[PDB]
């Protein structure tokens, strides 16, 4: 039949952002533990300095 | 007895208490936060939100 | 439509965009460029045809 009546496979990744701990993070890999001084902080993917 | 001067104070800082509260509001983007809004979205898209 | 809950792993979206095979892929509300290093609490799959 026409591509307009074929069938198209569907998924709904519906990203539930929440204030939660997370749980699939990503690829990026961790950093060692910074204190005490000014750097551009990245925790569970909320970007901060 | 000290009225008009605790008055004064309390106007002045209500104000810039309610100055520091208006950054909580999203204002009809997504999030109030512009470091997310920057965080989840393309430049195309955020510049809209921002 | 069945709901397959993803969770407890990590992930990497941009296999999943890059590919040729999805004709039609469409984000709303993020957008597919950083969607390796931002973490989620919570990612549903609903699979229908």
């Amino acid at each position: 039949n026409g591509v307009g009546y074929q069938p198209y496979r569907v998924v709904v990744l519906s990203f539930e952002l929440l204030h939660a701990p997370a749980t699939v993070c990503g690829p990026k890999k961790s950093t060692n533990l910074v204190k005490n001084k000014c750097v551009n902080f990245n925790f569970n993917g909320l970007t901060g300095t | 007895a000290l009225g008009k001067l605790q008055d004064v104070v309390n106007q002045n800082a209500q104000a810039l208490n309610t100055l520091v509260k208006q950054l909580s509001s999203n204002f009809g983007a997504i999030s109030s936060v512009l470091n997310d809004i920057l965080s989840r979205l393309d430049p195309p898209e955020a510049e809209v939100q921002i | 439509w069945n709901r397959k809950r993803i969770s407890n792993c990590v992930a990497d979206y941009s296999v999943l965009y890059n590919s040729a095979s999805f004709s039609t892929f469409k984000c709303y509300g993020v957008s597919p460029t950083k969607l390796n290093d931002l973490c989620f609490t919570n990612v549903y799959a609903d699979s229908f045809v």
